[PDB]
């Protein structure tokens, strides 16, 4: 199977809930990463859907596929997709999933943490 | 939190077809990948809302959608057909076993046509077999 999806909670700052669709076999190529990421409780909204891809072959180009008016959400989805695409040299689709209870100021306060934890997870899961 | 998925091969060297869906309060996000590839995205949303009972049958079964191309070809005649059929499957069948659907898919699954009804029916079956 050339792709797989995994469900992960990232713990120990808000706990994050992740669904990631990933190439099963990986160097840097054609199969996109899709990431759904949000806070976890214990229904959610798809707040933003962002796409990025390396322009050449670093230049990665990106665009909102489903935009949000909230800069705090947009920033996160943009950074996530763009940094993932750069990091792994492949296209990336990112969804930011918002708990009914979400205060997006949490994304601002934990911005760098959220990005690095997702990169870390993806590193491991791509090996 | 809840992911749905289904992995098979296009009928009958068989290419891998992978479907996955995440459901949200506003939308469902559906992936349809061909050999892991995915290059287009579309937003499918519903257009608003003696004598005879047929005119209410007509209105109650008039199901039109707006298909917006977010990524990929915005002038493929086969896309709004596929998208509406997927949308209708979700509305009438899958939910249960408001309407917005975001579909990311490989354009390479689809008088230019190849074997389009059989291929459409198979993909619809895959989505249903997921429990979409």
């Amino acid at each position: 199977m050339l792709v797989k999806t995994i469900s992960r909670t990232i713990e120990s700052q808000p706990t994050l809930d992740v669904i990631a669709t990933l190439p099963a076999d990986d160097r840097s190529k054609k199969i996109p990463i899709s990431l759904v990421v949000g806070f976890k409780q214990e229904s959610s909204s798809l707040s933003c859907y962002y796409y990025a891809i390396p322009l050449m072959r670093s230049n990665v180009v990106g665009i909102p596929l489903l935009d949000t008016k909230d800069d705090r959400i947009r920033d996160m989805a943009r950074h996530m997709a763009t940094i993932i695409s750069e990091r792994f040299n492949r296209p990336c689709y990112v969804t930011w999933s918002s708990l009914p209870s979400e205060d997006p100021s949490m994304l601002v306060a934990n911005h760098l943490y959220i990005l690095k934890k997702c990169l870390d997870l993806l590193k491991t899961e791509l090996g | 939190m809840i992911s749905y998925e289904f992995q098979t091969h296009l009928p009958k060297e068989n290419k891998e077809l992978y479907v996955q869906a995440t459901h949200f309060n506003n939308t469902i996000l559906l992936q349809i990948r061909l050999n892991g590839e995915m290059d287009s995205t579309y937003e499918v949303s519903s257009k608003g809302l003696y004598d005879d009972e047929e005119e209410e049958f007509v209105r109650d079964h008039l199901s039109d959608y707006q298909v917006v191309t977010k990524l990929g070809d915005s002038a493929d005649p086969k896309v709004p057909v596929v998208c509406v059929q997927i949308a209708e499957l979700y509305r009438r069948v899958i939910l249960p076993e408001q309407f917005s659907l975001l579909i990311s898919m490989s354009s390479k699954i689809w008088s230019a046509d190849d074997n389009d009804f059989g291929k459409l029916v198979f993909v619809l079956k895959c989505i249903k077999d997921m429990y979409a």
